């Protein structure tokens, strides 16, 4: 299929409260993200 | 030179009121995990950001309407990099969050909606991490470009863009501006070390 419709709210949109979202997930034990950089400009 | 991680800010976001093309009031600074936005005239505090007594001369009909409407507003969580919207507010909150619309394949001027009483990631941490490990690779210029990821707009009771009759953000009688802090640190960190 596609995606969700920015006007239909229930596509993307939850009542789960954001704590129990973060949990079930990772936010607190996830390791903050790290990118490899050059050096150059 | 090495690589550069996330840092978890010390204040996670700046908050910029407006009402119209009108900035109202000052810069609030969250420093808590959860911050709430709302009508109300009482005292703001470090989780609290009262709109209710911030005067504008040039406040109209319009706007006054809708700050009535705005109640108990939009309750803001920063809970391990990712970024929630919840509408605590009678009235739905319109969120124009470059971050979901990057997610959901929209538009990058999309503006979506959180109803009352439902909340919606507007920034996922993970995803902007993605898009900032290929964006280092494009070079600097993109890499600097991913300042309009961390930029947040929320609308507390009209919507704007698409098929509504205000097209731009300017156009809601009241509206805020997020400034994500994490994710512009750990741009400034990368931007430096190139």
């Amino acid at each position: 299929s596609q995606s969700p419709n920015p006007n239909n709210p229930a596509e993307y949109c939850s009542t789960i409260p954001p704590l129990q979202q973060a949990q079930a997930s990772g936010a607190l034990s996830s390791p903050p993200p790290t990118v490899m950089v050059p050096v150059g400009v | 030179l090495q690589p550069v991680t996330y840092s978890e800010p010390a204040f996670w976001c700046s908050i910029a009121y407006y009402e119209l093309n009108q900035r109202v009031g000052e810069t609030f600074h969250a420093s808590q995990p959860s911050l709430t936005v709302d009508g109300f005239t009482d005292p703001s505090n470090s989780e609290r950001f009262c709109l209710g007594l911030l005067s504008n001369v040039n406040r109209n009909a319009t706007v006054e309407m809708t700050r009535r409407h705005i109640g108990r507003g939009v309750r803001l969580y920063y809970i391990g990099g990712e970024v929630f919207a919840e509408c605590l507010s009678d009235s739905a909150i319109f969120v124009q969050s470059p971050n979901c619309n990057q997610r959901y394949g929209w538009h990058p001027a999309t503006v979506c909606k959180i109803p009352p009483g439902c909340n919606l990631k507007i920034f996922n941490n993970q995803e902007f991490a993605a898009l900032l490990a290929q964006s280092v690779n494009q070079g600097f210029e993109a890499v600097y470009q991913l300042t309009r990821m961390c930029t947040i707009r929320m609308s507390f009771v009209k919507g704007w863009g698409a098929e509504y009759r205000r097209q731009t953000v300017t156009s809601t009688p009241c509206w805020i501006e997020l400034h994500l802090n994490g994710p512009l640190q750990w741009l400034d960190k990368v931007l430096t070390q190139m």
